[PDB]
């Protein structure tokens, strides 16, 4: 469960979560998000980079512990 | 009769007749001892117990039924010979402990009681039960308890025992798990209660058949059957039903004497009285290792080998009575030939010290083996390898190769155990090619890593519903060798299991490494290992292997003292002088090796720096070959720099003086950055100070700035790293951005280091504290080059090689056109570098190993791997590995 | 040393002058019962209360003669809890009232017995006297389970009792029985009895839910012989020639002897063998079969025609000797059989036990029938000393001392730890002598095997000394909470506070049940000895290492020292190991000069005998310390040893579990080797 | 409401994966994923009739729990009949002597296998999960398939137990080993690998050129014993009877020697 937070916090994205049909659905929803914001197809890797940037600027995950 | 037997055994006899002769000698020595001592001590009555105690045989051939022709009696117990065919079995020496065991067990059988020969391991308990059963002509089954136990077989085996009237002996009853122990104890209690009621005094005339409850049915019990439970206490159920016997100290001094007498040795008494305590000291004085075995089985193996050696010596002398041989010399030579190969280098002088103590004034001469020794010299010369005889440099390694070859002749199922850094792979490679060039028979070796692939992929799997068998890797190799579609017979095939061993993937191997040489597949197919196939186990520590696998293999221990550092320097210099890094380049390599020759000596700069760096503190465990190989690769990159500078300036190329200064300075730089290059700044400064103290080459004259922050320039002068770092002005929109890497003294140093170590394509790992900047320095440096692609893989705690296979499927492709299948990236001309951060993070299994790390080791050392789709060796090209991890102490 | 510790109390500060001043003290030590009349030795301003007087005399008994500690504990309990506190315990158990009232029918009645004994007789004749039938059922068979189920169901519905014998064979089914019994049981007169042997596979919840009754075989040769004769039925005895009755009497006597020598585990039998009823039955069957074979008819047969050799061999190698592992216990058993089972046993002058109580002897009964032998057995006097069994009369004394120490340990086991842990650790660090270095590994004189064994000795000694010092420093640091505590240190401190030696600290053989204090004191002595060895090697070298009065108790592996000494002797004069034999010379000088083959040993202790001029003599006093022992290895002359020497064993510790080597000691002409064999004379390293 | 629509689309488009078996039929592969999916769906519906919004969708949820109970009751016995049919096919097809020894059980298995191949062809036509449930009388067909296979397996077990009783050394070899022994009596080459677990030292038997009378026995090392009176397999065709004569004649010839 840990070290998967660490990858998405050091870089902003987890590359192991997205493969195959899940990756394709991610890319389709990235299409929809770019269209709402105003972007176009560009390149799939550029879409993934925009996804990572949006995760960095928006995601704020909070995890609590006892001393 | 004994004199005739001893005269006959000395000659050449066929092996079956030899075994018959040995058995007759053993029995006649027992008979001679009995008659000479236990009967001639003033005994004149045939009913005296001094004679009734002995095992007496009575033959009545007028009886019609065959089972009643021969009656066997000992004390008051009466048995009828079952006349079961036993073939030819090993006959034990009838020691007085064996006589006591026979007496007690036959007394227990007469009272319809069980037998419990308890005692330590290796004292002869199971063998004594088997020998007693064979003496009465009964079929004896031994149920080994080494987790090779089950209920479905055992119940019907008990039923068959009760029906036919055979014997059942348990190897070690206490090792069974509690529930299985209780259930088997219940079954044995039922059978023994059936046996006890069979001899009821009021019901001696058994009219109704004696029957027991087994498998929820009524099973008739034969009166000739018996159950023997061997221990190391008895269950409460069977305490009142079994007679115990203490078999603690076997009479080794008598077993050895009788066995040596049976081998033709005339001084068997003295030789036994010297060899038994010698093995006692070897058990005691020598260091404790798992693979050592000084038990009675090993002692018998040594005596049999000594007899074979003596017979071979007699044959050699005859083809050139013959009694004046040095019997002690034959025995010591056999002991050494059997035990020295599996000895740690520290224990070798100890073994010869004990040999001198027990055997005074006798010396061991090893076989010269000059016929293959010259061939080994030639193969070592053509591999740029270091070769030596005896005390000169390389003697230990060549002797170890000879021991490996000897044990290869002796038996199959090899195991070469040595700490990483010893000459293990090279030893058997040189042996294979030397044998190929000598005997003219072509040698093919298959390298298999058992942990890079699963057990199902290694051995094959059976479809849960279809019942279709697809063979595994080892199974496919064995089937291909046996089928001989191409002619793999008349060719020495070596199945080398490079990697480590654990009790899992060798479960199906135990059936072939032993004398059976049979592989039993769960589908039903059986494969027989052909005589020209040898299986080797090139392992490192041998700390997680069962004694069952270890005892079935001839073994050579490759200590780190075998492969001296001078040998590494000689190999490196020869490869630099001969193998180009791609003629002018090779000329540059010759020059550079000439400059660096004085430093790569026995007591040179590099050796002293190495012996210092061991006592320092490093983040990872220092290995001699890791730092040595890094050093060599950095020197290759130096030769590459010299060639590049020469190409840049077609006129006025690198001169001898400038080249000498550059190579001296770079070798100092390479000692600094390869030795203690993975340590703290303080350790680096300390090593720099020590090197300044010892070396004579000039160093930077600044007393404040240490040499680690300096560099050597192409002109041959020390220059600071501070002068090469540029001043950057990143844009405002990219302030503290994820991909912004500001060049600094560290960044530029590690940048040049990374270029150096990816020039020759070594995989490297930047190990450091969290937040240091490994993951960013790596990406910047790799993406700086234009022919490099980077794939970032994040190794989790559950990472498996399947992730690497998926990465290869996604980014690379398989091509069949060249000699073998080659795995290459789809894009042409771009070297695929696999980022592997948290490389130390994946969990070790129950047996102290990492699956993905072993997989990477196989892909890096051998250049490829075996794919499980169709079991062929795919070769990697245009693929690199790069790692990064936090310190192991985290 | 005991009176040195005892004087630490303020009331015992003048015990030294008190013990010097008193003259009747010496005759109080050799008194049979000193706890009866303990001299007033404590110094106290106020007259001590009867209770305080008892406590002070009890402490004195612990100091002087701790063997009577049990009797004095009895006296103290009587003076505090009242007289006749344990009197009802000595009386036979009367479970008539216990079964009638005080036990609810829900709670089962557990009858736990020591292995080798039965308990169904008491409940059976209780049922006979109370006239209430019981369904006796054995649990060993599978059908026993449902038979017991139906029987207990019928009893609960009706009001009868149920017997379940040998129920320890089914622990899980005992759990199921306890769960089923937890339900309400309608009838009040139902009683369930569970005959059991003491076995820890039995579930705890059944033990808590039932009333436990422990039964033990009464001690004594007379009681054991009565039990043996009662177990064997009368028809087996009085059949076939009348010589059979005497044979069974002899066999019962032998059984009684070799069962009571079990209670003296270290002195008399080394280990605790079973020697149960099964061996008795097998021996009886063997005697019956061989007497039938040798005597076809009923007529009496001559004692010389008894197959004595058959019986001796079958009861020394097959019966009673199968469970005997070590050589010396077998030698003892053969000695006992040869003394008892012989043609001389049928005369009127046979002596079953000699030297009893100094001069008395146990005369063989002159009987032909079973009844006379039995009546002889009930006429045995109650004053049974260990001399009946062949042990010396002080065997009971050491046994009582052992029971006293065990009682003290049991009291300790059934009794904020920061400060006491800190002070004990600090005293330990002050006690253990720092650490020694490996001043070894010299290329020259490496052929010396003593030198090499000393490399190894000092090596693991310093390794484990560093380990224990690191652990102690770590627990000291954690004591003030100066650093983090780990799991290994958790286990280590849990073991220290409980008083059990740590498992990670035992790298050498250790006596069973050793508390940490004596372990660290022994460790200190071993380390001091090794520092002496290291300093000697540094000062002189390999040659001087031979001239050391080394003590085998301080060595971790003395047998390795013996082997290394063999190698050293053999290397000199160019001899082999097979041709060297060990000869032992005991000398009064602690620093006597050693020749080329003599090696000094100190600390060897002889029990049961005293040595003078290399001649042994039987003595009542134990632990006769040897002044100095030279081990010499001489060329074997291949000669038979004379009948005036004994092969004594040399164990390492007082728990005779491990064997080191053997010594050939010449005995005085008045004794015989057999008496030495029966008395358990041995040499101890510690 | 959405959960029901994904369940509709997953069970409307679910396809039974089928794999060829020795070019005879196309058998169901993917038992584990199917069972897991069905279990998760039934657990999720059991979650949903417990939901407060279940009243609006009570009839749909009831119909779906009915169909999921049916689909589990179908495939739970389908996997069983699959396993038993494959076992019986492998043991009744890999040998030729098994027909003679158990003729009526062989005929029963031929009938049941003809039915199972017909059902396999019919399900191969439309492997759509639903198209497999709506077929006429599938449940009783699989119930009687499973019952007949169960009685045939029990009869087989009784036959092997009888064979063990006749020759008591067959108890040492396993069920599969004994089945191979009995079903392969005509060819002795595959018999010789079983002699090392039944007999003590015998590893092989030496026979005629045509394998008719047992000349003798041979040990593991090649040591041979010649029967004084060789026993004829042709005179005692049954495996147990001539093996018994082999053991008896071996004892007799050892006695004479
Ligand atoms: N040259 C540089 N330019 C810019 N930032 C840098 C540089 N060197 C270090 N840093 C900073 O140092 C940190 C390095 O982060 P990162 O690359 O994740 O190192 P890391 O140690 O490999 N991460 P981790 O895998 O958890 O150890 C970041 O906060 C960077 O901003
Ligand atoms: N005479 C020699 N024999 C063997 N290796 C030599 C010799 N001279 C130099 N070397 C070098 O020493 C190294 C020996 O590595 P080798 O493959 O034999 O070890 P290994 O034990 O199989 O490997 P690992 O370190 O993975 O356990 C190589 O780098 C080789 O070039
Ligand atoms: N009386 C004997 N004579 C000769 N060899 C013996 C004798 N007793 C034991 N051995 C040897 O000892 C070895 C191990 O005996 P084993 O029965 O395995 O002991 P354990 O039952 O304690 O494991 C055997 O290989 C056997 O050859
Ligand atoms: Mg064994
Ligand atoms: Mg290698
Ligand atoms: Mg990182």
């Amino acid at each position: 469960f840990l070290e998967r937070m660490n990858t998405l916090l050091a870089n902003g994205e987890v590359p192991g979560l997205f493969e195959g049909d899940e990756y394709a659905t991610l890319m389709t929803q990235c299409k929809e998000g770019a269209q709402k914001e105003g972007l176009m197809l560009d390149s799939h890797e550029e879409l993934y980079k925009w996804f990572t940037s949006q995760v960095i600027r928006n995601l704020h995950v909070v995890f609590t512990m006892n001393p | 009769t004994l004199n005739v037997l001893a005269d006959s055994v000395l000659m050449e006899q066929p092996p079956l007749r030899r075994r018959k002769l040995e058995h007759l000698i053993t029995e006649l020595v027992h008979q001679r001892d009995v008659t000479r001592s236990l009967i001639k001590s003033k005994i004149d009555n045939a009913k005296s117990f001094e004679w009734l105690s002995q095992m007496r045989f009575y033959f009545d051939p007028k009886q019609t039924d065959v089972l009643q022709q021969l009656s066997i009696q000992m004390a008051n117990a009466k048995f009828n010979y079952g006349f079961e065919y036993l073939g030819v079995q090993d006959k034990l020496v009838q020691t007085p402990l064996t006589d006591r065991c026979y007496l007690t067990m036959t007394q227990a059988l007469e009272a319809r009681l069980g037998g419990s020969p308890f005692g330590p391991a290796g004292t002869g308990k199971t063998e004594s039960v088997k020998a007693l059963g064979h003496q009465l002509g009964r079929f004896v089954l031994v149920f080994n308890c080494d987790e090779t136990f089950d209920f479905q077989a055992m119940g019907r085996i008990f039923v068959g025992l009760c029906q036919v009237g055979a014997w059942g002996c348990f190897d070690e009853f206490n090792r069974l798990e509690e529930r299985m122990l209780s259930a088997v104890s219940q079954q044995v209690q039922c059978i023994q209660e059936a046996l006890r009621e069979h001899s009821n005094p009021n019901y001696d005339k058994t009219s109704a058949p004696i029957t027991c409850e087994l498998l929820n049915k009524q099973v008739k019990v034969s009166p000739d059957m018996a159950i023997f439970i061997t221990m190391n206490n008895l269950p409460d159920n069977l305490k009142k039903l079994f007679r115990s016997l203490a078999m603690t100290k076997p009479d080794r001094q008598l077993i050895a004497q009788v066995m040596l007498y049976s081998q033709g040795f005339r001084t068997a008494e003295v030789l036994a009285n010297k060899i038994v305590p010698f093995f006692k000291l070897c058990d005691e004085q020598l260091s404790s290792q798992s693979h050592y075995d000084f038990g009675l089985r090993a002692l018998k193996s040594v005596l049999v080998s000594a007899g074979n050696v003596k017979r071979e010596r007699i044959q050699k002398i005859k083809r050139e009575i013959a009694e004046n041989l040095p019997e002690q010399e034959i025995l010591i030579q056999s002991v050494c030939e059997t035990m020295v190969p599996k000895l740690v280098a520290e224990d070798i002088p100890l073994l010869f010290s004990l040999l001198s103590d027990v055997f005074p004034g006798v010396q061991y001469h090893r076989g010269e083996m000059t016929a293959l020794r010259e061939e080994l010299k030639k193969v070592c010369q053509e591999m740029y390898l270091t070769y030596g005889d005896g005390e000169e440099v390389g003697g230990m390694w060549v002797e170890k190769v000879l021991q490996l070859y000897q044990i290869t002749q002796i038996n199959h199922g090899l195991m070469m155990v040595g700490p990483s850094g010893s000459g293990k792979s090279m030893a058997w490679r040189v042996l294979l090619k030397a044998l190929e060039r000598l005997e003219g028979v072509e040698g093919v070796a298959h390298i298999i890593d058992p942990k890079a692939i699963s057990k199902d992929h290694l051995y094959g799997t059976l479809d849960p519903n279809t019942r279709e068998w697809t063979d595994g890797l080892f199974t496919h190799v064995l089937r291909k060798i046996i089928d001989s579609v191409r002619g793999e017979l008349q060719k020495r095939q070596w199945i080398v299991f490079d990697g480590d061993v654990d009790p899992e993937w060798v479960e199906n191997l135990n059936s072939v490494l032993d004398d059976n040489k049979l592989l039993t597949l769960p589908n039903g197919e059986r494969l027989s290992l052909p005589p020209n196939v040898r299986i080797m186990f090139e392992v490192q520590d041998l700390k997680y292997a069962t004694l069952a696998t270890v005892s079935r293999c001839g073994m050579v221990w490759f200590s780190e003292d075998v492969l001296s550092t001078d040998m590494i320097f000689n190999n490196f210099l020869a490869r630099l002088r001969s193998i180009p890094l791609d003629s002018p380049m090779l000329q540059i390599q010759r020059d550079a090796a000439t400059i660096m020759q004085p430093y790569f000596t026995s007591n040179g700069l590099v050796t002293k720096a190495l012996e210092h760096a061991f006592q320092l503190e490093h983040i990872m465990d220092l290995t001699r070959l890791r730092c040595l190989g890094s050093l060599f690769s950095m020197l290759h990159q130096a030769c590459r720099n010299v060639a590049q500078y020469n190409a840049n300036h077609p006129d006025f190329p690198m001169q001898i003086e400038q080249l000498e200064r550059y190579i001296q300075r770079y070798l100092v730089y390479a000692i600094l950055w390869s030795l203690s290059g993975d340590s703290r700044l303080k350790m680096r400064a300390e090593l720099g100070e020590y090197i300044r103290r010892i070396t004579t080459v000039p160093l930077p004259t600044a007393p404040n700035i240490p040499i680690i922050d300096y560099e050597v320039s192409i002109s041959g002068e020390w220059s600071p790293w501070q002068a090469k770092v540029p001043q950057i002005e990143v844009e405002t929109h990219k302030v503290a951005a994820p991909d912004v890497v500001v060049p600094t003294l560290d960044t530029v140093r590690h940048e040049a280091l990374l270029y150096t170590w990816l020039a020759e394509h070594k995989p490297l790992v930047l190990c450091g504290p969290p937040g240091s900047g490994k993951t960013m320095t790596l990406f910047s440096a790799l993406r700086a080059l234009p022919d490099m692609e980077v794939v970032g893989l994040n190794f989790s705690s559950a990472t498996t090689p399947e992730l690497l296979l998926k990465t290869f499927d996604h980014y690379c492709e398989y091509r069949r056109t060249p000699n073998g299948v080659v795995l290459a990236p789809v894009q042409l001309g771009k070297w695929l570098v696999l980022f592997c951060d948290e490389i130390n993070l994946p969990d070790m299994d129950k047996y102290g190993t990492q699956r993905v790390i072993s997989f990477i080791r196989q892909m890096v050392e051998h250049g490829g791997f075996y794919r499980t789709s169709d079991q062929t060796w795919v070769k990697l090209e245009r693929i690199q590995f790069v790692g990064a991890c936090n310190p192991p102490t985290d | 040393e005991a009176v040195v510790r005892l004087s630490c109390l303020p009331a015992f500060k003048d015990l030294i002058a008190k013990v010097q001043a008193d003259e009747q003290f010496g005759i109080w030590l050799d008194s049979s019962s000193p706890e009866q009349t303990v001299p007033y030795l404590w110094s106290e301003e106020t007259p001590a209360t009867p209770i305080g007087q008892a406590i002070h005399r009890l402490l004195l008994i612990q100091a002087f003669r701790p063997d009577r500690l049990l009797a004095m504990a009895h006296m103290f309990v009587s003076t505090n809890l009242g007289e006749s506190f344990m009197s009802i315990m000595e009386q036979p158990l009367d479970l008539t009232h216990i079964v009638g009232t005080e036990v609810k029918p829900n709670t089962p009645v557990l009858m736990c017995s020591v292995p080798g004994y039965d308990a169904s007789g008491h409940v059976e004749d209780l049922a006979a006297e109370q006239n209430t039938q019981i369904t006796s059922i054995a649990i060993g068979s599978a059908e026993g389970f449902n038979q017991a189920d139906k029987a207990i169901n019928t009893a609960v519905k009706s009001g009868r009792w149920v017997m379940l014998k040998n129920v320890h064979l089914a622990p899980g089914w005992l759990m199921q029985l306890e769960k089923k019994l937890h339900s309400l049981q309608p009838h009040a007169c139902f009683r369930l009895f569970l005959t059991m042997e003491i076995n820890p596979k039995v579930p705890v919840n059944l033990l808590r839910a039932g009333r436990i009754f422990v039964f033990e075989p009464p001690p004594g040769v007379k009681a054991n012989m009565l039990r043996t004769f009662s177990s064997i039925p009368v028809s087996r005895i009085c059949k076939s020639p009348n010589e059979r009755a005497r044979l069974y009497f002899l066999l019962a006597w032998f059984h009684a002897i070799i069962q009571e020598r079990l209670r003296y585990a270290p002195l008399g039998w080394s280990k605790k063998y079973e020697f149960g009823e099964s061996d008795l039955r097998s021996a009886c069957d063997t005697v019956d079969t061989w007497l039938d074979d040798t005597a076809k008819g009923r007529q009496n047969i001559s004692p010389d025609k008894i197959p004595w050799s058959a019986l001796k061999t079958l009861m020394a190698q097959s019966i009673y000797g199968g469970r005997v592992d070590n050589e010396f216990d077998q030698r003892l058993l053969n000695t006992f059989l040869e003394r008892l089972f012989t043609t001389r046993s049928f005369d009127s002058e046979f002596k079953l036990a000699c030297k009893v109580d100094g001069h008395k002897d146990i005369q063989m009964p002159d009987g032909i029938r079973r009844e006379e032998f039995v009546q002889w057995v009930e006429l045995l006097p109650d004053t049974q000393t260990p001399s009946w069994l062949g042990l010396p009369n002080n065997a009971e004394r050491v046994l009582l001392t052992t029971q006293g120490v065990d009682m003290i340990s049991k009291m300790l086991k059934m009794q904020a730890w920061m400060r006491t842990l800190h002070t004990t650790a600090s005293n330990w660090l002050h006690l253990i002598p720092q650490t020694l270095s490996h001043l070894k590994r010299t290329v020259e004189n490496i052929k010396d095997p003593l030198f090499r064994f000393f490399e190894r000795e000092v090596k693991m000694g310093a390794k484990l000394l560093q380990d224990v010092r690191q652990d102690l420093a770590d627990v000291v640091q954690v004591c003030e909470g100066k650093k983090k505590q780990t799991n290994y240190l958790r286990t280590l401190i849990n073991e220290l506070v409980k008083g059990i030696l740590p498992r990670s600290w035992s790298h050498y053989t250790v006596p069973a049940g050793m508390t940490v204090i004596q372990w660290v004191s022994d460790f200190s002595e071993r380390i001091k000895q090794l520092q002496n060895i290291s300093l000697a090697a540094a000062s002189g070298g390999a040659k001087e290492l031979k001239n050391i009065h080394v003590c085998l108790g301080g060595l971790f592996v003395p047998e390795a020292y013996i082997t290394a000494t063999r190698q050293y002797v053999a290397q000199a004069n160019s001899w082999s190991l097979e041709e060297l034999c060990l000869e032992v010379n005991v000398t009064t000088s602690q620093g006597a000069t050693l020749d080329a083959c003599s090696f000094g040993v100190t600390g060897l202790k002889l029990q049961g005998a005293t040595c003078n001029n290399n001649k042994l003599s039987l003595s009542n006093a134990i632990s006769t310390a040897l002044p100095l022992t030279q081990l010499r290895w001489v060329k074997q002359t291949n000669t038979e040893k004379k009948a005036s020497v004994v092969t004594l064993p040399v164990y390492l510790n007082f728990t005779r579990a491990d064997l080191i080597f053997t010594v050939d000691f010449e005995i005085a002409t008045k004794e015989d080797p057999r008496s030495f064999y029966e008395r358990g004379v041995a040499v101890l390293c510690t | 409401e959405e959960f029901l629509k994904q369940i509709r689309e997953v069970w409307n488009t679910y396809e039974l994966d089928l794999v060829n078996y020795q070019n005879k039929c196309r058998l169901i592969r993917g038992w584990d994923d199917l069972f897991n999916k069905v279990k998760e769906h039934i657990n999720s519906v059991s979650a949903m009739k417990l939901s407060p919004y279940y009243k609006v969708f009570e009839e749909d949820a009831l119909s779906w729990e009915d169909k999921l109970n049916r689909i589990m009751a179908l495939f739970d016995v389908w996997i069983d009949v699959q396993r038993r049919w494959v076992y019986l096919e492998g043991i009744f097809t890999g040998s030729a002597d098994i027909k003679h020894l158990l003729p009526v059980e062989t005929q029963r298995f031929q009938s049941i296998s003809t039915e199972f191949l017909a059902l396999m062809k019919k399900v191969s036509k439309s492997p759509l999960v639903m198209d497999v449930l709506n077929i006429q009388g599938v449940q009783r067909s699989l119930e009687r398939l499973a019952d007949l296979l169960g009685k045939i397996q029990k009869a087989l077990g009784e036959y092997l137990e009888r064979e063990r009783s006749s020759f008591p050394r067959f108890y040492f070899v396993g069920d599969e080993d004994l089945l191979e022994i009995i079903g392969n009596s005509k060819n002795v080459a595959k018999l010789q690998k079983h002699f090392k677990k039944m007999f003590a030292g015998v590893s092989s038997i030496i026979l005629n050129e045509d394998n008719s009378v047992v000349l003798g026995i041979s040990s593991r090392e090649g040591e041979e014993v010649m029967f004084k009176t060789p026993v004829s397999i042709t005179e005692h065709p049954k495996i147990n009877e001539w093996l018994t004569l082999v053991e008896k004649e071996m004892r007799v010839t050892l006695a004479k020697l």
